[PDB]
């Protein structure tokens, strides 16, 4: 199918289908244009740019607005608006308006699904034996890879390399990465279809602007959840953006204050999205300025700017506690938009499927 | 592109078995279903009689049985993977059989997601509806009435998504259907009842009820016993409402139970087979209740035996069960009352051959006959074994004797008494030298009363104990017992005979356009009949059928001007059926035979044309004409049984054996350069041999068996993984891999012996390459261990040499025989791969190179890599290989080592690799084709182009530099084509369905070889191997309307047209055929009728029927 | 719009602008709280306060 549909300028980050848009117009023709996709229940266009610098962009995500807070001040009315994003796509062609806003002629990406590896070499041999309930974790998986993938031995594979491809086995392999990090349950937090799942797995983690467009451009759902288990395992370090070889946190110490995933999205008084990212320890970062507790994103917990050792550039902030019956007591909120995930050593970025 | 594809071994592999009364309501009928082929048998105190063998278009996912009201026979349904539902009858009118279609119908949905549990098919027991599963939570009725010819079906809405098994309850008031689902909850059994009027679920017989964790199966149990009973790992439990009786037996926890089959038709008995391939007896125990009715007393498991990993079981009769496998060898064995010593009810009787799954193979000119030969690992566990396929019949020959120039043979028998034959009368030009067969001896002889100066056109032993001889000069009678002249008719001016042929009893003599009838008697030769012809006589044949058995009612003959085979009645001479035959070559032979029952006439020519005609005994008119060319110089026929059948043996350029399977002629060439006369023999040096003879040496020898492709079985009884062959060496390299059970003494035992323990010679990977502190091995007693190892199997005998096995843990992936850069010897090189049972990616992995000497495995090089080897090849005098991600070059030094010398880091893992010249094709399991090209100036690679589509992959082969074929997602095949601008991108040009999933491709073929360019073999999990060889565009132009011609007049079994069944289909994407031709639709242009082909050929270059057979039999040449 | 620095603000993210007193700043937004203005300095773009900046 095919849609022109518009594009926000305000809008500079690389949105995934699922994940959550938040945004603070001041601008009055941008407010007038998010309340007609109200009424018109029409879905908006985010621009995944290669170069943000001159405006160019190749693929996207229909953003549909969920939610509308018009907040009528002294000052200005002040809007908040949530937005979600739904299907991906391919950029065709920008026409520009006389009002300096941008209708995309828009190609939609299918979603590309591929049935159960063992299905596609037989039809009626080990269909009764193939999903099973709920004794230990060790004992259940070496039976479950053996019961199911009893067909791999019938092809040219054995049976734990169609266990690198199935997307039972391969969302089960991040939710154990997930649940180092997070104290929470997959049984309703997490969902069970692995298009939904490799979609919130992609929102929720730390990775840089090109990584999310490689991400985005990825059709299969199965080649989505062993990417991002390439980036898991392989990425163990996050670095500055701007000097490349900048040790800031490792994926070890990753963990969830705010019962919301590790990384949520949080915005400032001034209207700019910060996708915070709650690490316990963060090594080559300055202190600036006292701390602060004004519109603290984690309560109770004081926030302080910190900056690169080297190049000094925004990298996020620390967060102690004021109270001591806090825990834990000290932690690093780092900003995604100045962090590059390095593959430790000397190899640069490269990740199968 | 265009390549044209034909099946070279038809699908082996059993996925489906019943039992009923289809072709008639007294015979006991045995189906069988080899994916996209129906197998119709009679259950007979011998075995099976094959009745019908049909193509489906489509892999037959359901086959039942069922006979509602007014329906003498049963009527067998069948849907197939594209949810292609029928209702099939069989109707046999005389010595003619046909398969109609009653009704046809599609029931594919709309938009349907398809169940995790594949399609489940079944029948209420009185024949009131089909109850089919084919998506998550729908189940879809057909409305079984006699009027629903298009089959339009309704589907309900189920609550139900997760259904593990259902099957129609037996005993019920109104349609009811019983089931084990699955929910976050657990499994339970529950039922409904089936309205047709309201089209709903209403309340079942009994409430839901919980079972076992692991019980996934349902046998709907027939009366008086009534209910369900479920089988699970541990525990088998009964369900009738008020009743539950459960029992956990401990010999049923070694394996999964898998397959089930009713033996009583009440129910009191079941056999079950399970994974390793054992077969039980579940007794239902009746308890005599005084109300009429009976209740369930106990259940009671027994193990009977060892047999075949079964997919489906069914009993036949007295004790003989048909074991239907996918793994192994499908078997038929034989339940006794008395067990043997090793206490085994079980005895197998016969063994039918399964080639699948072809996991892997590879073509090797074994004897070095110019003819290729194919070695494939095939089966799975205990039924691991090796097959070697080969085309044509062989003849293994005895005795060789010089003798230049021989016009006819014929066995004799000197002696009455003896049944053997003793001598064999030679025909020379214008003498006939007669042999004695005293053993193995053969010494030139002379009989009484038989003139030597005379070229003999026929002579044998015939009736009331007497011998015959027909000669140029005079037909000769010698009584046996005294040696000497009897009878003997001469010609009354004195006239050399033309052409002659004699039975048992009948005489009959030709002398240019005169015939002669005589008849054998005591001591005389009487003339009977005297009829002349139109022109002169070219051929004559006698030979009786049948329909008396004593004298031939019919005479078969043939002119010189005017080319006809006419038939004539033996005391008058009348003329039935003249037909006429085309072109300026006279009939040098002519035959009458029968086979299997319908009776056949077989007529050669000088330019290698043989005719054949059905033939009724009483009428005696032709029917069917069929024309079939097999060599170039004139055909002789005589025919010989060898093992129970009547086979006929045509001696030309290319012999060949007429014989009859599926009741139609089969022609499979027999390996022998030429033979120009030949006849059976039966001596005590030579029992059940034939005499064969051509320009030079006549030949003693037994035939093969007598079918298209010789299949040898090397049994391993252990899983073979990959084959490559070491011609210095004249051996195998074999992958396999044992499964040994974690002893409580801690080490490993295997459950039986295999390959890899009883080897002559064996050695293990002793290497510390890998540190101990690597995983801890925390396996529990009980646990399946993969011994993985390297087996060096002769080429000739096939005997295990050697058996290296690799470290704990260690798991082979990839083995090649090549010498590699300046080293003259050639080595096994083995990829490998450490597999932990908790590390979820292999970190680690190796190269051995290895050097079969002195009757040992030797190890040269030990390469260890970080990731795991998949696959490697043979590039230019260096070693390709695949770790991981990266595909890299190494070089062996003169130090015998493997250094770096280029590495490819690509974004794809890398499981296949091919190369041609310079370019190297890789791939992955999710359809990732990439094309790289290693530049020599440059020394590391360059990415040529890519074509990334999501899509499952199985195997991939380099036809050409530009071409490249592979197999891809339900069961279908591509290619991939170069425009060497834009070049960084593969266009995709051609888009198949096979039906088949293949595991491997090998280029190469199974012709002697002393049309179409290209020959690429592959071998498929359903035991099928097909052919690939690529074709010129004005060919495939030409082929491509015969494709749209023969689907107007063939008629399709269930009415499934040609081009929707060999139309691409992957679920999402569903496009027609492209670039590709179906050899087998083609291959049928031969098999239609003669007026049929008229109407396929209707419109410089001109159609003419004869012309398009030509090219239709040269394409049969290629396999 | 010509806008004065008057007092030193160093800025807590990439939004806000980092100010030295002396240098105008092109005002392209002037609406918020506690007159917080977004700028150009014809590279750097950010958000000021009021209370810190002159017009
Ligand atoms: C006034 C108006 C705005 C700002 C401000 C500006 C940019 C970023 C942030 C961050 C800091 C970290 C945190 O916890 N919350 C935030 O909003 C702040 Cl506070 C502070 C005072
Ligand atoms: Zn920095």
């Amino acid at each position: 199918s095919c849609q022109v549909i518009p594009v926000l300028p305000q809008v500079m980050m690389i949105l995934i289908p699922g994940q959550t848009l938040p945004l603070q117009l001041f601008h009055p023709q941008e407010v007038s244009m998010v309340r007609n996709l109200i009424q018109k229940d029409r879905t908006f266009a985010v621009l995944a740019y290669s170069n943000v610098q001159e405006r160019e962009a190749q693929f996207g995500t229909t953003a549909e607005i969920y939610a509308y807070r018009e907040e009528q001040d002294f000052g200005i009315e002040i809007v908040k608006v949530k937005a979600i994003g739904r299907q991906r796509f391919k950029v065709l062609e920008l026409r520009t308006q006389s009002d300096g806003i941008q209708q995309a002629k828009v190609q939609i990406l299918p979603e590309c699904v591929l049935p159960s590896t063992m299905s596609a070499v037989q039809l009626e041999s080990l269909n009764k034996c193939q999903i099973f309930p709920s004794q230990c974790s060790y004992k259940w998986w070496q039976k479950y890879q053996k019961r199911k993938f009893h067909c791999a031995n019938l092809t040219s594979w054995p049976r734990w390399l169609y266990s690198l491809y199935d997307a039972e086995t391969l969302m089960d392999r991040i939710k154990k990465q997930l649940r180092e990090w997070d104290e929470n349950l997959k049984d309703d937090s997490l969902p069970s279809n692995p298009i939904d799942f490799s979609y919130r797995v992609a929102a929720c983690l730390p990775i840089d602007d090109v990584l999310r467009i490689q991400l985005l451009k990825i059709g299969s759902a199965i080649q989505r959840l062993r990417c991002e288990l390439d980036i898991m395992n392989k990425c163990t370090s996050l670095c500055c953006k701007q000097c490349q070889e900048t040790e800031i946190t490792t994926k070890n110490e990753i963990f969830s204050l705010s019962l919301c995933g590790p990384m949520a999205a949080y915005v400032n008084p001034h209207g700019y999205v910060h996708e915070t990212l709650t690490v316990y320890k963060a090594c080559n970062l300055n202190l600036i300025g006292r701390p602060s507790t004004e519109h603290s994103w984690f309560p109770g917990y004081a926030w302080t700017v910190a900056q690169c050792k080297i190049c000094a550039s925004h990298i996020g902030w620390k967060f102690t506690a004021t109270k001591k019956d806090m825990s834990p007591q000290k932690f690093w909120g780092l900003t995604r938009s100045a962090l590059l995930p390095t593959i430790p050593d000397t190899e640069d970025e490269i990740s199968p499927d | 592109s265009y390549n044209y594809v034909v099946t070279a071994q038809k699908p082996t592999a059993v996925n489906g078995c019943v039992t009923g009364h289809f072709t008639s309501a007294e015979d006991l009928n045995l189906l069988i279903a080899k994916n996209t082929r129906l197998e119709i048998y009679v259950v007979t105190a011998e075995g099976l009689r094959p009745v019908k063998e049909v193509g489906m278009y489509g892999k037959i996912a359901v086959m039942e049985l069922f006979r509602p009201k007014g329906e003498s026979k049963d009527l067998l349904f069948i849907l197939t993977a594209k949810y292609n539902a029928c209702i099939l009858e069989y109707k046999q009118s005389g010595e003619s059989i046909d398969i109609i279609t009653r009704a046809h119908g599609n029931v594919q949905d709309r938009i349907g997601r398809p169940s995790e549990t594949g399609i489940i098919g079944i029948i209420d027991p009185e024949c009131r509806m089909i109850g089919l599963r084919l998506y998550d939570g729908l189940f879809k009725v057909i409305p079984l009435d006699r009027d629903n010819k298009e089959l339009k079906a309704f589907n309900i809405r189920l609550e139900e998504l997760h259904v593990i098994d259902v099957k129609f309850l037996y005993g019920c008031q109104a349609p009811t259907i019983c089931f084990v689902y699955q929910d976050p909850q657990g499994r339970h059994v529950k039922t409904y009842e089936v309205s047709l009027r309201e089209k709903e679920f209403n309340k079942g017989p009994w409430k839901q009820e919980n079972v076992e964790a692991e019980a996934s199966m349902v046998i709907a149990v027939p009366e008086p016993f009534g209910g369900a009973i479920i089988i699970g790992q541990e525990s088998i439990t009964y369900h009738n409402g008020d009743k539950y009786l459960a029992i956990a037996p401990p010999i049923i926890k070694q394996s999964t139970i898998v397959c089930h089959n009713r033996v009583d038709p009440n129910g009191s008995r079941y056999l079950l087979g399970d994974m390793e391939g054992r077969l039980f007896m579940l007794l239902l125990e009746k308890e005599e209740q005084m109300d009429g009715t009976v209740t369930l007393k106990d259940l009671r498991v027994e193990l009977l035996g060892e047999t075949s990993i079964a997919e489906c079981l069914t009993y036949l009769d007295n004790g003989v069960v048909f074991v239907g496998s996918r793994l192994g060898d499908s078997q038929l064995v034989k339940l006794n009352v008395d067990s043997n010593e090793q206490g085994s009810y079980v005895v197998a009787m016969e063994t039918f051959t399964n080639l699948g799954p072809i996991v892997d193979m590879c073509v090797v000119d074994l004897e070095r006959q110019g003819q290729g030969q194919l070695v494939t690992c095939s089966g799975a566990f205990k039924e691991g074994s090796l097959r070697i396929i080969r085309n044509g019949i062989g003849i293994h020959e005895h005795a060789s004797i010089d003798l230049p120039g021989i016009k006819g043979l014929w066995p004799l028998r000197s002696d009455p008494n003896r049944e053997t034959d003793d001598t064999l009368v030679l025909s020379f030009v214008g003498q006939t030298r007669v042999l004695m067969l005293n053993g193995e001896e053969v010494e030139e002889t002379e009989l009484m009363g038989f003139v030597d100066d005379q070229q003999t056109f026929f002579c044998g032993n015939v009736a009331h104990q007497q011998l015959i001889q027909i000669t140029s000069a005079s037909v000769r009678l010698v009584s046996q017992e005294p040696k000497a002249l009897v009878s003997e008719w001469k010609e009354p001016q004195a006239k050399n005979i033309s052409v002659a042929s004699c039975n048992s009893s009948q005489v009959v003599v030709a002398v240019g356009r005169a015939l002669y009838y005589l008849q054998i008697h005591p001591q005389e030769l009487r003339q009977i009949s005297h009829t002349e012809m139109e022109h002169e006589v070219a051929c004559l044949d006698i030979t009786p059928l049948g329909d008396s058995n004593g004298l031939s009612p019919l005479c078969a003959i043939g002119l010189w001007t005017d080319i006809s085979a006419r038939i004539l009645k033996l005391p008058s001479f009348e003329l039935l059926h003249k037909e006429m035959l085309g072109g300026e070559i006279i009939p040098r032979s002519i035959l009458m035979t029968t086979f299997e029952s319908s009776h056949y006439l077989l007529c050669a020519l000088g330019d290698g044309a043989l005719f054949y005609f059905g033939l009724n005994i009483e009428t005696g008119l032709l029917s069917d004409r069929k024309k079939v060319t097999l060599g170039t110089q004139p055909t002789v026929l005589r025919t010989f049984r060898s093992l129970s059948t009547t086979n006929v043996f045509a001696c030309s350029d290319r012999p060949t054996v007429i014989y009859s399977s599926n009741h139609k002629l089969v022609f499979s060439n027999v390996n022998l350069k030429e033979v120009n006369y030949m006849c059976p023999l039966n001596s005590d040096g030579y029992p059940d041999s034939l005499a064969l003879a051509n320009n030079s040496t006549l030949t003693i020898g037994t035939i093969d068996e007598i079918q298209k492709l010789h299949i040898r079985t090397v049994p391993l009884y252990e899983s073979p993984r990959k084959i490559c062959y070491q011609e210095v060496s004249q051996c195998f390299g074999v992958l396999s891999s044992r499964i040994e059970v974690q002893d409580t003494s801690g080490g490993t035992t295997a459950l039986r012996p295999s390959a890899s323990t009883q080897a002559l010679s064996s050695s293990v990977s002793s290497s510390k390459l890998f540190s101990s502190s690597t995983a801890p091995h925390e396996t529990s007693f009980g646990e399946e261990v993969e011994v993985h190892n390297l087996l060096i199997i002769d080429q000739h005998t096939f005997e295990v040499l050697h058996a290296h096995q690799f470290l704990q843990n260690e798991y082979a992936l990839s083995l090649v025989s090549c010498k590699l850069g300046k080293d003259p010897n050639t080595y096994f090189i083995v990829g490998t791969a450490m597999v932990y049972p908790e590390e979820a990616e292999p970190k680690q992995g190796r190269i051995v190179v290895f050097q079969y000497s002195d009757g040992k495995l030797q190890t040269v090089a030990e390469k260890e890599v970080k990731g795991a080897v998949y696959s490697m090849v043979e590039f230019n005098g260096k070693l390709l290989a695949s770790i991981n991600s990266t595909v890299r070059l190494y070089e062996w030094t003169t130090e015998k080592e493997l250094r770096t010398e280029c590495n490819h880091y690509n974004n794809i893992m890398a499981l296949y690799l091919k190369t041609k010249g310079d370019f190297i094709l890789v791939g992955d399991l999710m359809r990732s084709v990439l094309l790289l090209a290693y530049k020599p100036m440059e020394g590391n690679f360059e990415e040529i182009a890519r074509d990334f589509n999501p899509n499952w992959m199985s195997a991939v082969e380099i036809l050409d530099d530009d071409n490249f074929l592979g197999a891809e997602n339900a069961f279908n095949l591509f290619v991939c084509q170069k425009d060497s601008e834009e070049r960084q991108h593969l266009q995709e040009v051609g888009l198949f369905h096979l039906g088949e999933f293949v595991n491997v491709f090998c280029h190469g073929s199974l012709v002697m070889q002393n049309p179409t360019q290209g020959s690429v073999l592959f071998g498929t999990v359903n035991g099928m191997i097909g052919l690939v060889t690529s074709l010129s565009e004005s060919w495939y132009n030409l082929l491509l309307d015969m494709q749209n011609r023969l689907n107007k007049v063939i008629k399709s079994v269930g009415k499934i047209e040609h081009s929707f069944w060999r139309s691409f289909h992957t679920e999402r994407k569903t496009e027609p055929a492209t670039g590709f031709i179906d050899g087998d639709l083609i291959e049928s242009f031969l098999d239609i009728s003669r007026p049929k082909m008229q109407e396929v050929v209707a419109n410089k270059r001109e159609a003419t029927a004869d012309d398009l057979i030509k090219v239709v039999e040269e394409l049969t040449r290629i396999h | 719009g010509t806008a004065k620095a008057r007092y030193d603000f160093c800025a807590r993210d990439r939004s806000e602008l980092s100010l030295k007193e002396g240098d105008i700043i092109k005002i392209l937004n002037k609406k918020g709280q506690q007159g917080w203005w977004r700028g150009e300095i014809y590279g750097r773009v950010g958000w000021f306060p009021a209370n810190y900046v002159e017009e």
